[PDB]
């Protein structure tokens, strides 16, 4: 499934040329303002759903359930306590 | 899972009336949302290749597709470590993702299947 | 340029330079472990009075 | 669990040697080896300090053997086998006030006074709970507490009831340096003398780590420097298809 | 004279008061609820412990800094 | 021919970590297993080192624990290089997992490799469970009490079992002299697995983010990982140490700092953060040989995800369900890790179970449920 | 400029000859710098601030 | 207070001196050495202690 330089098992390939200048030829910062910006507030903006959606759920459940917990172990909350247990 | 069958639960989805009503809009805000596209792929693309059928259908495409395969997965492996999406002529429009290898690997798989079913076939 | 080459191995060796001085720095604190502890330190250099001990 | 059974949490207190780059103040934890040795020495033992751990932190090395050779401690037996005792060196541990466990419960109405050579890395809080608790016993315990008999009442400890009473009140020490031997000042030295006690490194290990953190710092931007120098071929990288 | 005595009377008249309230009430309750016979064979013995909580976690809130700054 | 593909030897490294042929887009996650190569290296560093001046009695073990904080010539480092160290082999080993999970990397072909994996975290979990014992601290003694008794609960032998690894009645110096020898050498055998999972993954070579085939596209894993590395080693560097030299014990337990006591129990037996999750699912079960399983399994159960996950494509870059579904797996993860901490009352209680049913759920009825329906559209959807 | 280059830089055994004996001299007045400062922003705290009083 | 019990089964067999320093003061200098090994330590083992004993 993957084999060595030489003969690493692409389907054959024609027709592509690349390009690339060498790491003395070129600026290794070149446009990092611009990327460390604008590039991180988009990649940023794409992913933002599926970290906030479940960690606010999980804070709120948790929040929840904590204050339950401090409340029922103060004096107005013995009676639900005492049913609880 | 098998090609095959992601092919024929689609098929009996598409039929039903009511069930592509509900469906058919779903996937393609699915596919949106997926953003493949942002990256220059067509839907077929990023089907798994490690395996004997896959292999076997990606060496029947015709050599214009293979090459134009692999210069889009090439052109992708490049944006992902580049951190940049397609811009202009590399996004794939909806029109262009079509599924070039679901032919191939339906064909290698058909052939797959029938031949575990003969494996099993009792004389009456 | 050679100024430009020279700017790029001036990171090069600066990172060789601190990666060497952290090695050491790690190597000389980290084998000190196995040099006398400070209980053997004080187990040795035993310290007698004179005061005691009469002639002969 | 109630408050109650947790015990209060203590204040976060300013601590001279709370901040990455702070060390104790060595003249409070003189102020708090002599709270020690006249206050919870009588009850409390620190094992796991020698007389040399004194040397160079709190006393200098005369000061230190002189509080060594007022002590007696076991020698190897004379020549007829018999046991002997000799004056402590600077080598030798501090010696508790009790024996073994038994007699240390015996004279505290059952409760065991802990050694404190590492109770403030042994109690969550540290330093501040143990200002917390010598500070924490209130006039009077809040009403409607039951108080087992010999117990003393303190928030600061889970379950209220603690076996140690109140012990500093203002002026049981005389500090040899001047200040005024108030109940905060006594323990807030000696809390600060329990933890270099249980940290003796802290000093060393705190400046260690501004080195290392500098030098750790530095060869991270060089190597996000290095690391994008010579990925730059490959993120430059362009292509031209020509389809076949 | 220790600092600490005036800082935690100062706290309590002044940005606890509040606290210091609930558990005068508190005390006031359970001391005549004791003063009451057949108190010992009841079955809740109310105490203060939690307002005394509050109280002393507020005084140790507005105290704190200032206390350690005149040692 | 290169002397470094000509002799057999230079050309097991070369293959390894100069010429073997990795993707080319590679993120910061494909950068946690050589954090756990250098976590495996620091801890056999300081293990080593500690083992020179530990004593495995149990009069005396806790004493030489402390002699090398106090005695030993920059003991106190080594020690707590080491505890730590321990913390963040499993924040790595968590990431790793998770990165693995995420991106697909235990579907066909490498379904060796993520199985051998899910055995090194099992001796992961046995080498520090056993290293954690050997304070003979408080917490070192009352959990291998509570642990050890958790076999107790198979049937007809699990007593006798009991005994037969305690070497006695009770935990005492045989336990503590069995587990240090067996910390020292879990190590060793927990890196010949690390190097088989390596040797299985070089057939197909690493998965990418993309889950696409890297065949087109490949790049030497020296000079660019070699210099990608060095960037996550200075991270994980400044990270250690902020802990080590500047909160070396806001990771731990400070009852294990006093010296373990078999009649005084401690107010709150709860295990090493990273073992927390595991402990809230095996509250979560009632019965006790019912909670050994379910916790046991909570592990195990890694080992079919190739199986239950049905999709067509590999890893969770493109599939929007998939990444919402593993995002409330991985919050879920954390938030048994916190029930694994609170005591044992309401409302944790119940949390804790419903936590435990989604834990397993994910495996069993939602991954094979959604890797379904996102097989469906994405074929309609790109029709 | 290339003078710079030709003579540290140009052949490996000079460059890491360059390298290790700047790590030397860096290793020694960091030592140094780092004892100053340390003494200055813990002043009248040390023991080495305390000790004339014995 | 310390105190002594009777000897039970897991007891070790008491020796007659308390430590070297006695054991010497009683043997005019000498230390007689603990007999649990003695038979291993020694070259000959049995032949060399009934030797050593009837020579
Ligand atoms: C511990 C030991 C210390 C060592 C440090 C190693 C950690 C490095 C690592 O793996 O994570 C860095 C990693 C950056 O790695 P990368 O190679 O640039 O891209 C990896 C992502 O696949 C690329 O993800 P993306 O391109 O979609 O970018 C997403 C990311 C943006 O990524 C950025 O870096 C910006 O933003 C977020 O997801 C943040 C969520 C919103 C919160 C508000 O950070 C993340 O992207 C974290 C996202 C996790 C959620
Ligand atoms: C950890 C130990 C660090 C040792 C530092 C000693 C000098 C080596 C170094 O930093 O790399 C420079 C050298 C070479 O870096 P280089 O390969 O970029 O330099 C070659 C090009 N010239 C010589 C023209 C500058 O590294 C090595 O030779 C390998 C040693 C790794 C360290
Ligand atoms: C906290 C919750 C994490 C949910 C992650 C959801 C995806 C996301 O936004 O991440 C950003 C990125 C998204 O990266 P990506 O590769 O999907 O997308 C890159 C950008 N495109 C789409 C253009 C290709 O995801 C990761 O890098 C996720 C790695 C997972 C590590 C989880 C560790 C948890 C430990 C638990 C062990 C059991
Ligand atoms: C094994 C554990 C690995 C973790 C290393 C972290 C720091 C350990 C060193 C001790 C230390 O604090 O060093 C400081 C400087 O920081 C530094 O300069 C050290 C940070 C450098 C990090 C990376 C460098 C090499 C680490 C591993 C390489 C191993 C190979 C050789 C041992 C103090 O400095 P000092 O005054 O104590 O120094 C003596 C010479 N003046
Ligand atoms: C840990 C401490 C790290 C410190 C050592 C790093 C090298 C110091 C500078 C030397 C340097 O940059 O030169 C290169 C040496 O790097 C190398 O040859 C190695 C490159 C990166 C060093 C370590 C690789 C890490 C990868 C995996 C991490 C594993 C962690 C597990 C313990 C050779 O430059 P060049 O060879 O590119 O060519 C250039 C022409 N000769
Ligand atoms: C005459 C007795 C006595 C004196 C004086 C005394 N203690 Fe104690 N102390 C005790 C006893 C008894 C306990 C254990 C109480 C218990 O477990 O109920 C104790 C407990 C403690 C604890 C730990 C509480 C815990 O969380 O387990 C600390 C810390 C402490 N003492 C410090 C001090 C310091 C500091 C001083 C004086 C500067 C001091 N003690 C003076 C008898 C004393
Ligand atoms: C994966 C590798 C290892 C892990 C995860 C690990 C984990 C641990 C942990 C969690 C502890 C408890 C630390 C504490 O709180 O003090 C510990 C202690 C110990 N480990 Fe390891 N360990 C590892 C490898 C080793 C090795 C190779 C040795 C070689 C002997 C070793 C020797 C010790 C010793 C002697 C102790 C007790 C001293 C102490 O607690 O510091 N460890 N280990
Ligand atoms: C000592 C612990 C471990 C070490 C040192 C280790 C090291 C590595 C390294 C160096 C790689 C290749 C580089 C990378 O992808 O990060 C890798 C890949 C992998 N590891 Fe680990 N690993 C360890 C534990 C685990 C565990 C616990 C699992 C699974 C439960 C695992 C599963 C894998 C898989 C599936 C891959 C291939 C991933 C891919 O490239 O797509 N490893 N590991
Ligand atoms: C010296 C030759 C002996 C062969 C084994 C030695 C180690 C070895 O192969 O090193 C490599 C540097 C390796 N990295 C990777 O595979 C890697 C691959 C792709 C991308 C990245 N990162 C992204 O940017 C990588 O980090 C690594 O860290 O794996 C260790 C665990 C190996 O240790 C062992 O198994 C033996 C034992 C010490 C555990
Ligand atoms: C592959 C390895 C090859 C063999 C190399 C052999 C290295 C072993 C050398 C151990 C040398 C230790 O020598 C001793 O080091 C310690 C630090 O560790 C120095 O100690 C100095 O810094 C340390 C912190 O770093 C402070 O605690 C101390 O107050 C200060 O004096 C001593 O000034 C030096 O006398």
């Amino acid at each position: 499934y993957m084999g060595w330089w030489g003969h690493m098992g692409s389907p054959p390939q024609k027709g592509i040329a690349g390009y690339t200048i060498s790491p003395f030829a070129a600026r290794p910062f070149a446009g990092v303002v611009h990327a460390a910006i604008f590039n991180t507030f988009r990649r940023t903006k794409n992913q933002a759903l599926f970290v906030i959606l479940p960690v606010s759920f999980f804070y709120y459940v948790w929040t929840q359930a904590s204050e339950k917990n401090e409340w029922l172990y103060t004096k107005a909350g013995r009676h639900e306590l005492a049913k609880a247990l | 899972a098998s090609i095959t069958s992601v092919v024929k639960t689609s098929e009996l989805i598409l039929k039903s009336p009511l069930l592509s009503k509900i469906v058919v809009p779903l996937a393609k805000t699915y596919v949106k949302f997926s953003g493949y596209r942002q990256l220059g792929f067509k839907m077929n693309d990023l089907i798994i290749e490690e395996t004997p059928n896959m292999q076997l259908a990606l060496r029947r495409l015709p050599p214009t597709e293979s090459y134009d395969r692999v210069y889009r997965l090439i052109r992708a492996t490049q944006f992902s470590l580049s951190h940049k999406l397609a811009t202009g002529n590399d996004i794939t429009k909806p029109e262009e993702d079509d599924h070039y290898l679901i032919p191939y690997i339906l064909d290698v798989e058909a052939e797959a299947f029938e031949k575990d079913a003969l494996d099993n076939l009792e004389v009456v | 340029t050679d100024a430009n080459r020279l700017f790029s191995y001036f990171m090069i060796g600066s990172f060789g330079m601190l990666s060497a001085a952290g090695a050491k720095a790690t190597v000389q604190d980290f084998l000190s472990n196995m040099s006398a502890s400070a209980d053997v330190l004080a187990m040795a250099k035993v310290e007698v009075k004179l005061g005691a001990i009469p002639l002969g | 669990m109630t408050a109650a059974e947790h015990g209060l949490h203590p204040a976060e207190y300013p601590w001279p040697q709370n901040g990455m780059l702070s060390t104790f103040d060595h003249a409070s934890l003189r102020r708090g080896y002599q709270v020690y040795k006249e206050v919870c020495a009588a009850c409390h033992s620190l094992d796991r300090i020698a007389w040399r751990n004194l040397v160079g932190v709190t006393h200098t090395t005369d000061e230190a053997k002189a509080f060594a050779e007022e002590l007696e401690y076991d020698d190897e037996p004379d020549d007829e086998g018999n046991p002997r005792k000799r004056p402590g060196k600077l080598a030798d541990y501090i010696p508790g006030p009790y024996p073994n466990e038994q007699a240390a419960r015996a004279a505290n109405q059952g409760a065991l006074p802990p050694d404190l050579s590492l109770i403030a890395k042994a109690r969550h809080g540290g330093a501040d709970y143990i200002f917390a608790l010598l500070t924490g016993y209130p006039d009077e315990p809040p009403a409607g507490v039951v108080l087992a008999p010999g117990m003393n009442y303190n928030p600061y400890f889970p379950g209220g009831g603690i076996g140690m009473a109140r012990t500093l009140f203002d002026g049981v020490v005389e500090y040899e340096d001047g200040t005024p031997a108030t109940t905060s000042q006594m323990a807030k030295d000696v809390a600060a003398f329990l933890t270099w006690a249980a940290e003796p490194e802290h000093d060393e290990r705190k400046k260690l780590g501004l080195k290392a953190i500098i030098v750790i710092s530095a060869m991270l931007g060089l190597s996000v420097y290095i690391k994008k120098f010579k990925w730059s071929p490959i993120k430059n990288r362009k292509f031209i298809y020509n389809p076949p | 004279p220790d600092p600490a005595i005036a800082l935690h009377e100062a706290a309590a008249e002044g940005p606890c008061h509040d606290f210091k309230h609930h558990f005068d009430e508190c005390v006031e309750r359970v001391t005549k609820a004791q003063e009451a016979e057949d108190y010992d064979h009841a079955e809740y013995k109310e105490d203060c412990v939690e307002e005394f909580f509050h109280l002393q976690h507020c005084i140790n809130d507005n105290t704190a800094d200032k206390l350690f700054r005149v040692l | 021919m290169a002397l470094r593909k000509k002799n057999s030897l230079l050309n097991m490294a070369n293959s390894y970590v100069l010429d073997s042929p990795q993707p080319s887009n590679l993120n910061y996650f494909w950068n946690f297993g050589s954090l756990l190569a250098l976590c495996l290296v620091i801890q056999l560093a300081t293990g080593i080192t500690l083992a020179m001046h530990y004593t495995s009695h149990a009069s005396l073990a806790f004493d030489s624990v402390e002699h090398i904080m106090r005695d030993v010539n920059f003991g106190w480092f080594i020690r707590y290089a080491h505890a730590n160290t321990a913390s963040f082999f499993f924040i790595c080993i968590y990431a790793h997992m998770g990165r693995n999970i995420y991106y697909g990397s235990y579907k066909t072909p490498r379904v060796l490799p993520w199985s051998i994996g899910v055995i090194i975290f099992l001796l992961l979990i046995i080498t520090a469970f056993m290293g954690y014992v050997l304070v003979f601290g408080q917490m070192s003694l009352w959990g291998a009490t509570v642990i050890c008794n958790l076999v107790s609960a198979i049937p007809w032998l699990g007593e006798d079992i009991v005994h037969f690894l305690w070497g006695g009645f009770s935990v005492g110096n045989p336990t503590l002299q069995r587990f240090f020898a067996l910390h020292y050498l879990m190590p060793f055998v927990l890196a010949v697995f690390a190097l088989l999972h390596l040797i299985a993954l070089h057939t197909a070579g690493s998965s990418n983010p993309l889950g696409i085939t890297s065949n087109v596209d490949k790049l030497s894993m020296h000079p660019y990982y070699s210099f990608k590395d060095l960037i996550t080693v200075f991270a994980f560097l400044l990270m250690f140490t902020l802990f080590v030299f500047f909160s070396p014990d806001k990771l731990g337990h400070p009852d294990n700092y006093i010296p373990a006591n078999p009649m005084v129990t401690p107010a709150s037996i709860v295990p090493e953060w990273y073992l927390l999750p595991f402990y809230a699912i095996l509250r979560a079960i009632p019965d006790k040989l019912g909670g050994v399983i379910a916790m046991v399994a909570a592990i195990l159960i890694l080992l079919i995800l190739p199986i239950v996950d049905r999709s067509i494509i590999r890893g969770n870059a493109f599939k929007p369900i998939s990444k919402l579904l593993f995002g409330f797996f991985i919050c879920n993860f954390l938030l048994l890790g916190v029930l694994g901490q609170v005591h044992i009352e309401p409302p944790f209680i119940v949390l804790g179970q419903i936590c435990t049913i989604f834990y397993f759920s994910y495996f069993l009825i939602l991954l094979p449920m959604v890797s379904t329906i996102e097989n469906i559209f994405f074929y309609i959807g790109s029709l | 400029a290339t003078t710079f280059y030709n003579v540290f830089v140009k052949r490996n055994s000079a460059f890491v000859a360059t390298i290790l004996a700047s790590a030397f001299v860096f290793d020694m007045t960091f030592e140094t710098a780092i004892d100053n400062f340390w003494d200055r922003i813990n002043a009248g705290k040390q023991w080495k601030d305390i000790r004339h009083k014995y």
